[PDB]
C-alpha cells in the first residue's frame, strides 16, 4: 500500500541504497502524526453503526426516487436497501483503514482504482455515494486535528467519485 | 561514404542469448554496449552502475529487454536526460536511446507526450520498450543499435536527416553536445521540415551549423533570382568572423546565389573562414 | 533541479569556500517562512482543476477567435491540448513555489516553449493572457483569509506572482 | 541533487501529478529539522581549521609510514603535506554542504562518484581518509540531534570510501 | 518593432474591435508610472561602462578558462570582441526597458544569437553567466534608493530582470 | 576501420585496374618491418597505466587552475572522466600504431571529440598539452635501446609521434 | 528559359543526334497553328486587369473569412499583396502560353511558391480556388467565338487549362 | 591561412609557452631545405599550362564517357570550366608547396569543393582521377634532375605528393 513508510522504502529499493536520513525523517514525521490519526480512527469505528445508518437514510431522503423506482440498482426492495447500507459501510471501513495507514493507499487500492468502471456497469450513480459521504463528513463527530484529517480523506473519496 | 558521415563501424548486432548466456566474457561486452546506447555514451562511474539489474541479468531471470528497461527507468538515466530537459526533447532522446531512430512525424510526440502527461514517465518508457519496433528490430536478447542509418524497416526519408541531428559523432554524448539543454528537433518536427546533414568533426575545423528558418532564405529561390543563365544555387556557411563591422551579424547563414556568380561568392566566403556546409540547387 | 538551499550550496561550491554566516542566516530565514510556502502549495494543488477550468472559460470568452472554426483552439483535440498545456504550466509553477527557486520552471517547461509555440503557429501572446488568468485565480485562492491561523504572507504571494509572470513573459 | 525538496519534486514529476500531501509532509519535516541542521553546519565551519589540522596529525600518527615512504602518494615532502591538508579540507567542506542540504546529495555529486577510480589511479589508499573522517566525527564536539545528523553524513562518507 | 502602446493596438487590430475600456485603463496605468521607467533607463545608461567593466572582471575571475591561453576570451582581440558583445546585449536591453516590450530585444540582439555563438565556438553558458552578472549589477544601480524621490519601483525592476533573463536563456 | 593493407586495397578498388608492382613493394616493406611495429605496440600497451598516470600528474602540476575549485578537472567525478579520456586517447593511438594507418584514430576516437569538448567547456589546448606529455613518454619507452635485439627503429618512432600529433592538433 | 523549340533542341542535344523527322513534323505543326497561339495570348493580355479584378471579387465573395478581420487578406496591405500575386500568376501563365511549354511557369513562379505560402500562413487551398476562377474567366474570353475569324482552337484551350491547373496543384 | 613558421607559432601561442628548442630545430631544418622548395615551385609554375593540358588529354582518353555527348565535360563550355578547375587545383597546391603547410590548401581550396561537384552533378571521382594525373605530371617535372644542381629532393617530392593526394581524396 502507498504508506509514507512504504513509499520511502520503495524509493530506496529502486536505487539500491541503504536508508538515508531523509527517509528516516519522513517516517519520524509519520510516527509523530500517528497519535492523532489513530485516536480519530478509534473514535470513528466505535461510533460506526450510527454513521452508516444515518448516511443510508440521508441518501434515501435526498433521492426519494431511488427507494421507489423498480430496478436492481435501486433500494426499493429490502435487499436493495441492505446492499446500499453494506456499501456505505465499506466506505466507512476504508476511511478508518486510511486513517490508520497514514495515507490514501488503502482507499486507492480497495476503491478509486476501479470505481468509474463499476459505477458505469452496475448503474451505481456516483451522486448517491457523494451525498452519503457528505453526511459522514458532517456527522463524524470528531474535533481538532482528527476532524481535519478525517474530513480530508472523506473529501478525497468524494472528489474521486465525481 | 562512411568516415565523414560519422558511421565509423556500426556493422553488426551484439546478442547475449546463448547456452552460456553469461559466456564468461560476452556478458561483460553486452552490459557495456547497453550502457553506451541507453545512457547516450555517458561515462558512467563504477560506483553508480546498476548492479542489481546485472545480478538478474547473468542469472537469466531478466532478458536484455528487461535490462534495457531497468536502466531506462532507473534514476541513473533520469538524472542525465529526463529531469533537466524540455519534455519534447526528452521524447527525442528516448527515441534515440531505446528505438535507435528519430521521430518521423509530429504524431510521435503527440502520443508519447500524452502518455507522460497522464500515465507518467514509467509508462512512456514502457511504450518505447514494448512497441512493435523494439520487439522486432531487437528481440529481448539483442542490445539496441542505431538502425536509423539503415533504411530497411520502412520510414520517412526525413528520418535519415533527423537522426544525424541527434548523433553528432562517435565520441559525442547527448549530455554534452553543441546545442544541448534545448530542443534539437522540435521546431522542425511541427513543420515537417528537412534538415541539412551536419557532418561531425574529424581532424579538421568544425562549425556546427544551426538552421533556424526564422532568418534564412527559403530552400527554393522562389523567383528568377538574378535572371542569368542557369538556376540558383543555395550556399550555406557558418564561421564568418573576419569582416566584423558591427560584428558581422548572423555568423551562420545561407545565401541564394545565381549560378554564374557562385565561384566569386565562394572565394569571398572562404576568405572569411566559414567552411561551406552545403551547396544545394534551389 | 536545485531548490533554494541547493542553489546556495552549488554557488558556494563553485567558489570553493565554506558557507559564511550571512548565507546561513538567509537560509534560516527561508526555513522560518517555510510553513507558509507549504500551505500555499497545498491550497493551490487542491483547486488545480478548478483554477485551470475557470481560466480557460475566461480566456475563450475574451478571445473568441481561438474557438471560432479555423482558430488554434478548435476541433476538440486542440482544445484538449490547450487545457493540458495550461495545467502543465500550473503544475511546474507549483513545483517552483515549493522549491523556492525558479530553476525547475525555467529548465523543464519554459526552456524552448516559445519556439515550439511559434513553430506550431499557436499564438504565444494568448498563452500569456491565459497564464495571467491562472495567476489571478491561484493568487486569490491561496491568499483566501479563512480557515487557517491568520498572518502576513504578502511576500510569499508576491513570489508566487513572480513565478507566474516569469512564465507569461517567457512564452510570449 | 538528491536534496529532500528536490527528491519530492522529482517523485511527483516522474508520475506527472501535482504535489500530494505525502511529499508536502516530508518537506515539512525537512523544514522542521533545518534549524538544528544549520546549527550543526555553523558549528563545523567555525572550527574548520582546527578540525582539518587535527585530522592531518591523526592520520600521520595512525600511518607513520605515510610520512616517510618516498612516493607521490605520500606526504613525505612538504608539498604532499599541503595536498593532504587540502583534501581533508575538501571532505570537511563537503560534510558542511551536506549538513545544510539536509541530504546526501552534495556528497554524492562532488564526492563518492568515481571515488574508487581516483583512489586507485593515484594510489591513495581509502584507509587514510577513513581514519581522518573518524577523527572529525570524534572531535567536532556536537550534541543532540545535530550530532546524530552530522555523524550520519560522516559515516556515509566512511562507508563510501570502504 | 512594437512598443507597449503599439502592441496593444496591434492585438486590437488583429481581432478587429475598438480598444476596450479595460485596455485603456491598462495603458493609463502604464503612463501613470512612466516617469519611473524613464528614470530607470537614465540611471542604467549613465553607468553602462562601469556595469560592463565590473561584470567582465567578475566573469573572468569566476571562469578563468576564458582568459587562459587557448580559451575563447584570449589574445586581446577576442577580449575586445567579448566586451563589445556584452555591451551590445546591455544596449539592446536598455532599448527594451525604455520601450516596455521585449520585441526589440528579440528582433535584433538575441534574435538568432544562439546560432551565432554556436558556430563561432564560444561557450554560450559562459555568455549567460556574464548576462547574469550584468543583471545583478544593473538592477542594483537602477534600484538605488538614494539620490531621488522615494517610491516603490519594484515592478519595473522585476521587468528589467525579466529582460536580462530572457537574453541569458536565449543565448545558452 | 582501415589498416595499411586495407587502405591500399581501397584506393586500388576506387581506381579499378590491378595492384601495381609499386604497391606490392610498399606492402612488402610494411611486412618486412612488421616485427618492429608489434614490438613497439607491445611496449606501449605494457606501460599504459603508468604513462597515463605520470602524464596526469605532470598536467595538474603545470596547469593547477584545472584542479582548483570551479575548474573542469574538479569534484572527483570530472577527474575520473579526465583520466578516462586520457586513457582512451592512448588506447586508440595504440590501435593506430598496430594497424599502421591513422584511419582508426580519426574514425572513432577523434570523430566528434572536438565538438564534445567545445560543448563541455573543457580547455582543448590543455588536453593537447597532456597528449604531448604522453607522446614524449611513450616514444621514449618504445625507443628504449636496452631490453631487445638492437636495430633501426627511428621511422616507427616518428610514426608514433605523428599519431599523437594528429590527435593533439585535432583536439586543439 | 526553354520554349517548345528549345525543349526539342535540348532533348536532341542530350542524345547527340540530329532531330528526327518526327520532331521536325511536330514543330512544323506548332508553327502552322501559331496564329491561334498568339491570338490567345493577345486576348488574355488585353483583358488581364478585368480578369484579375473579377476573379478577386468572386474569391472574396465565396470565402468571406479572408477579408474578415484577422484573415490573411485583411489590413489593405495584404489585400494589395493578394491582388499582386494573382496577377503575377496570370502574367507567368501568359508567358507560358506564348512559349508553348510550361517551363517558365514551373521555374519562375511555381518552384518555391508552396513553401513560401506555407510559411507565410497564406491558405494554399484558397489560392487554388482563386486561380481556378481566373482559369474559367480567361478560358471564356479567349474562346469567345464572336469577334474574330472562326476556326478550331480546342488544343490550345486544353493547354491553357492545363497550365492554370498546374499552378493550382502546386500552390495547394 | 598560415605558413609553416606561422603554424608552429600559432600552435605554441595557443598553448602559451615560448617556442621550445625542439620546435626551433624543426623550423631550422625547414629553412635549410628552402632552396629545394623554391626550385620545385618555380618549375611547377613555369610548366603549369603543359601540366594541365597533358593531364586533361590523359583523363579524357582514360574516361571517354566524359567527352561523349551528354557527359559532364561536353558542350565546350563545361570543358573550359573543367580545365579551369584543374588549373585552380594546381595553383592552390603550388601555394601550399611554397608555404610548407596544407593550411592554404584547406582554407581557400577544397572547403566546399566536395559538395560543389555533388551539387553541379559533376562526378567527384573523375575529378580525383584528374588530380592524380596532374600529380604524376607535376612530380615528374619537379623531380627531373637534368637542368638543375644535383642533390637530394625526395623528401620535398613526397610532401608534394601528399598535398596532391589530400586534395584528390577529399574532393571525391
Ligand atoms: C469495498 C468497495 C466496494 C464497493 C464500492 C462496491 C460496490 C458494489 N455495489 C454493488 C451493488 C449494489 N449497490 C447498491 C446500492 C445502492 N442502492 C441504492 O438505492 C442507493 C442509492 C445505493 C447506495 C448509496 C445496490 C442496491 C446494489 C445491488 C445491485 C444489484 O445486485 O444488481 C455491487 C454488486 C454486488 C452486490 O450486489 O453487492 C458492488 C460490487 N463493492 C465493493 O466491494
Ligand atoms: C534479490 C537480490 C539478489 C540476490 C540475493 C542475488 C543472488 C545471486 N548471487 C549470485 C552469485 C553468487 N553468490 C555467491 C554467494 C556466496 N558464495 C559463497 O561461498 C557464500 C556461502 C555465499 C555468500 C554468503 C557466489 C559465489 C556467486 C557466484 C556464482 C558464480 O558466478 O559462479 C548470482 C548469480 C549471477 C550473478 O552473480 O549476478 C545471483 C543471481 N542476486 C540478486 O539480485
Ligand atoms: C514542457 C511541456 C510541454 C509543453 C508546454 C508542450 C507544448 C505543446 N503544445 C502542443 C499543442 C498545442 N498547444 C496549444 C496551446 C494553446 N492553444 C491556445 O489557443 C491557447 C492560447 C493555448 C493554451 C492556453 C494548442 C492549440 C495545440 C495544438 C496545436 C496543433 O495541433 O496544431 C504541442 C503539439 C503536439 C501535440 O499537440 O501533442 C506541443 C509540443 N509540449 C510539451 O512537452
Ligand atoms: C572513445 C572516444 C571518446 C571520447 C574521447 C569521449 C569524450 C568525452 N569526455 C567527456 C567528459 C569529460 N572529459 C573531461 C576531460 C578533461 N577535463 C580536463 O580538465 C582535462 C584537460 C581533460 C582530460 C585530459 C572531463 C572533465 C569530462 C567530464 C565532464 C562532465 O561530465 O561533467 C564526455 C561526456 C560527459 C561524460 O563524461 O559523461 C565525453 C563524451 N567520449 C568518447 O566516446
Ligand atoms: C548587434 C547584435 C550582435 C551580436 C550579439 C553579435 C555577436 C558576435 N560576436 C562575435 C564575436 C565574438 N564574441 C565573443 C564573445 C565572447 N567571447 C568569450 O570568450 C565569452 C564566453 C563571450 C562573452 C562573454 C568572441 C570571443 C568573439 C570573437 C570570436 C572569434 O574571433 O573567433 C561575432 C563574430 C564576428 C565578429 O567578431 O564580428 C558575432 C557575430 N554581433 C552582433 O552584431
Ligand atoms: C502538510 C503541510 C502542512 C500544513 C497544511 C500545515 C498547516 C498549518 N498551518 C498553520 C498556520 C498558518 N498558516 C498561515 C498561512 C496564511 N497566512 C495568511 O495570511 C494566508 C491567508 C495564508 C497563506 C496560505 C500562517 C501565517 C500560519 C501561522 C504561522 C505559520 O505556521 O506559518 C499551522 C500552525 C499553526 C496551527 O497549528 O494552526 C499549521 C500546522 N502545516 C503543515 O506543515
Ligand atoms: C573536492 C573533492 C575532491 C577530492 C577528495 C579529491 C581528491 C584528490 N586527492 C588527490 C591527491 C592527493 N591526496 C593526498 C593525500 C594524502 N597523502 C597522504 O600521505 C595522507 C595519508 C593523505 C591525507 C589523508 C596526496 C599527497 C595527493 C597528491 C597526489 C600526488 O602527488 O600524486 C588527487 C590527485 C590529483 C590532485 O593532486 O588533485 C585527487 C583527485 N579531489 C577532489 O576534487
Ligand atoms: C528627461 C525625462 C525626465 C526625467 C528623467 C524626469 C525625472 C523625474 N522623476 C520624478 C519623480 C520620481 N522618480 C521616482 C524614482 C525612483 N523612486 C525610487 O524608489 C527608485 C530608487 C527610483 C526609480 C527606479 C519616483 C518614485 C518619483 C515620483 C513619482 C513619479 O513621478 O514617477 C519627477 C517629479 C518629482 C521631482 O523629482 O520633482 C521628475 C521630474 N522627469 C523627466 O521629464
Ligand atoms: C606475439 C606476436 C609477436 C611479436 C610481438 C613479435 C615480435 C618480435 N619482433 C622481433 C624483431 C625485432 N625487434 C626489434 C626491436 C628493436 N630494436 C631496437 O633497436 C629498438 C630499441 C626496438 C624497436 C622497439 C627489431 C628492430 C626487430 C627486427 C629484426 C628481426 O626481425 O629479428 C623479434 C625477434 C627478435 C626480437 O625479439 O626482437 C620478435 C620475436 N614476434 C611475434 O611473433
Ligand atoms: C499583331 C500580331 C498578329 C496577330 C494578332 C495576328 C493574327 C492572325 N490570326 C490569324 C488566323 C487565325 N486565328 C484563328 C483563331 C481562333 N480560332 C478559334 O476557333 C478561336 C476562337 C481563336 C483562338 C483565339 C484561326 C483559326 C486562324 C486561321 C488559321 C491560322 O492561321 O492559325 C491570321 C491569318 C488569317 C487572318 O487574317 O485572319 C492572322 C493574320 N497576326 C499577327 O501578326
Ligand atoms: C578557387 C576554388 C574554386 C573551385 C575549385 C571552383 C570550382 C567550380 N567549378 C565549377 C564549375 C564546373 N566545374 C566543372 C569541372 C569538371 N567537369 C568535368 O567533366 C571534370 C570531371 C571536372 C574537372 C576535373 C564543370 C563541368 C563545371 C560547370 C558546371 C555547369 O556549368 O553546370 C563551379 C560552378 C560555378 C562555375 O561555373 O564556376 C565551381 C564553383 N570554383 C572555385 O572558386
Ligand atoms: C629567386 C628564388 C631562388 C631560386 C629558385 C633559387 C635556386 C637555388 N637552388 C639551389 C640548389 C638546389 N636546387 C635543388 C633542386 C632540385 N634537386 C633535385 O634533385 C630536384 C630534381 C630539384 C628539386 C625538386 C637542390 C637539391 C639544391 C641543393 C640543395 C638545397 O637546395 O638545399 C641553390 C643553391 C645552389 C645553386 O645555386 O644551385 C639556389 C640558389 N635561388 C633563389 O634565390
Amino acid at each position: 500500500m502507498k504508506t509514507p513508510i512504504t513509499e520511502a522504502i520503495a524509493a530506496a529499493d529502486t536505487q539500491g541504497r541503504f536508508l538515508s536520513n531523509t527517509e528516516l525523517q519522513a517516517v519520524d514525521g509519520r510516527f509523530k502524526r500517528a497519535v492523532a490519526s489513530m485516536e480519530a480512527a478509534r473514535a470513528l469505528t466505535n461510533n460506526a453503526q450510527s454513521l452508516i445508518d444515518g448516511a443510508a437514510q440521508a441518501v434515501y431522503q435526498k433521492f426519494p426516487y431511488t427507494t421507489t423506482m423498480q430496478g436492481s440498482q435501486y433500494a426499493s426492495t429490502p435487499e436493495g436497501k441492505a446492499k446500499c447500507a453494506r456499501d456505505i459501510g465499506y466506505y466507512l471501513r476504508m476511511v478508518t483503514y486510511c486513517l490508520v495507514a497514514g495515507g490514501t493507499g488503502p482507499m486507492d487500492e480497495y476503491l478509486i482504482a476501479g470505481l468509474s468502471e463499476i459505477n458505469s456497469t452496475f448503474d451505481l450513480s456516483p451522486s448517491w455515494y457523494i451525498e452519503a459521504l457528505k453526511y459522514i463528513k458532517a456527522n463524524h463527530g470528531l474535533t481538532g486535528q482528527a476532524a481535519v484529517e478525517a474530513n480530508a480523506y472523506i473529501d478525497y473519496a468524494i472528489n474521486a467519485l465525481s | 561514404a562512411a568516415s565523414r558521415l560519422g558511421t565509423s563501424a556500426f556493422s553488426d548486432a551484439p546478442p547475449v542469448e546463448l547456452r552460456a548466456n553469461w559466456s564468461e566474457e560476452d556478458l561483460e561486452t553486452v552490459i557495456r554496449a547497453v550502457y553506451r546506447q541507453v545512457l547516450g555514451n555517458d561515462y558512467v562511474m563504477a560506483s553508480e552502475r546498476l548492479v542489481s539489474a546485472e545480478s538478474l541479468l547473468r542469472n537469466g531471470k531478466i532478458t536484455v529487454r528487461e535490462f534495457v528497461r531497468a536502466v531506462a527507468k532507473s534514476e541513473l538515466y533520469k538524472e542525465k536526460f529526463l529531469y533537466g530537459n524540455f519534455q519534447t526533447r526528452v521524447i527525442e532522446l528516448n527515441y534515440k536511446h531505446l528505438l535507435g531512430r528519430a521521430p518521423y512525424d509530429e504524431s510521435e510526440v503527440i502520443f508519447h507526450l500524452d502518455l507522460y502527461e497522464n500515465e507518467g514517465f514509467d509508462a512512456d518508457i514502457d511504450s518505447y520498450i514494448d512497441s512493435p519496433e523494439y520487439t522486432n528490430s531487437f528481440g529481448d536478447w539483442v542490445v539496441p543499435y542505431y538502425r536509423g542509418f539503415n533504411t530497411q524497416p520502412g520510414q520517412k526519408t526525413v528520418g535519415f536527416n533527423r537522426i544525424f541531428r541527434l548523433y553528432r559523432g562517435y565520441a559525442n554524448s547527448d549530455r554534452a553536445q553543441a546545442e544541448g539543454s534545448m530542443s534539437r528537433l522540435a521546431r522542425d518536427l511541427a513543420t515537417n521540415r528537412a534538415n541539412t546533414v551536419v557532418p561531425p568533426s574529424n581532424s579538421d575545423t568544425a562549425f556546427a551549423y544551426y538552421t533556424p528558418s526564422a532568418d534564412v532564405p527559403p530552400r527554393a529561390c522562389l523567383g528568377g533570382s538574378f535572371g542569368e543563365s542557369g538556376r540558383v544555387y543555395r550556399i550555406e556557411v557558418a564561421g564568418i568572423r573576419q569582416p566584423g563591422y558591427p560584428g558581422v551579424r548572423r555568423s551562420s547563414t545561407a545565401f541564394l546565389v545565381p549560378y554564374e556568380q557562385l565561384s566569386a561568392k565562394m572565394q569571398q566566403l572562404q576568405r572569411t573562414g566559414a567552411r561551406i556546409i552545403s551547396v544545394n540547387p534551389a | 533541479m536545485l531548490d533554494a538551499f541547493a542553489k546556495v550550496v552549488a554557488q558556494a561550491d563553485a567558489r570553493g569556500e565554506f558557507l559564511t554566516n550571512a548565507q546561513f542566516d538567509a537560509l534560516s530565514n527561508l526555513v522560518k517562512e517555510g510553513n507558509k510556502r507549504l500551505d500555499a502549495v497545498n491550497r493551490i494543488t487542491s483547486n488545480a482543476s478548478t483554477i485551470v477550468a475557470n481560466a480557460a472559460r475566461a480566456l475563450f470568452a475574451e478571445q473568441p477567435q481561438l474557438i471560432q472554426p479555423g482558430g488554434n483552439a478548435y476541433t476538440n483535440r486542440r482544445m484538449a491540448a490547450c487545457l493540458r498545456d495550461m495545467e502543465i504550466i500550473l503544475r511546474y509553477v507549483t513545483y517552483a513555489i515549493l522549491a523556492g527557486d525558479s530553476s525547475v520552471l525555467d529548465d523543464r517547461c519554459l526552456n524552448g516553449l516559445r519556439e515550439t509555440y511559434q513553430a506550431l503557429g499557436t499564438p504565444g501572446s494568448s498563452v500569456a493572457v491565459a497564464i495571467q488568468k491562472m495567476k489571478d485565480a491561484a493568487i486569490a485562492i491561496a491568499n483566501d483569509p479563512n480557515g487557517i491561523t491568520p498572518g502576513d504572507c504578502s511576500a510569499l504571494m508576491s513570489e508566487i506572482a513572480g513565478y507566474f509572470d516569469r512564465a507569461a513573459a517567457a512564452v510570449a
